């Protein structure tokens, strides 16, 4: 019967929705690193201008 | 037996136990005549309407 | 059962069905990814024009 038919599909849309999550968690992830990275440049972009304003 | 309104003469599993999200993998019907006209409806349903599989 | 063919069903259940979520998948972790740098370098633009 379908023991290897909607039994599988059970399985295989089950593992396309695990990487639907994944993916999901992964652009949160990526969200969180590049505000981290963005929030550094700025943060070294703050110090460069303090520096320059110390130097002059 | 037939248009029954009770759901409980229909087992749980095979009637959309754990439905996934883009199928449903269930349907009911009560064709009229003999049994082979319903699986000449369930083959003319084989096709463009969902991939091929099995129910009792 | 019914009038049809023997073990054809082996891609037709897999192919057009787990794709259906898989290039979700992959569009979202694209344009969610995209979107999410832009923003954090409109964040990044905007705190150093604040200390600028």
């Amino acid at each position: 019967s379908q023991k290897n038919g909607i039994a599988t599909l059970l399985q295989a849309e089950k593992e396309a929705h695990e990487i639907v999550s994944k993916a999901r968690k992964y652009r949160q992830d990526k969200l969180k690193q590049a505000k981290t990275d963005a929030a550094k440049e700025i943060d070294s972009y703050k110090i460069q201008k303090d520096k320059e304003l110390k130097e002059f | 037996d037939l248009s029954v309104r009770s759901l409980h003469d229909i087992v749980k599993p095979e009637d959309f136990v754990l439905n996934s999200e883009h199928l449903t993998t269930v349907l009911v019907a009560v064709p009229k005549s003999l049994k082979s006209d319903f699986e000449k409806s369930y083959e003319t349903l084989s096709k463009n309407v969902v991939p091929a599989s099995a129910s009792v | 059962l019914t009038p049809n063919q023997v073990n054809d069903e082996l891609n037709k259940m897999q192919a057009f069905i787990r794709k259906e979520a898989e290039e979700k998948a992959k569009e979202i972790q694209l344009k969610a990814d995209q979107e999410y740098e832009i923003e954090k370098t409109n964040i990044v633009r905007n705190e150093t024009n604040n200390i600028d």
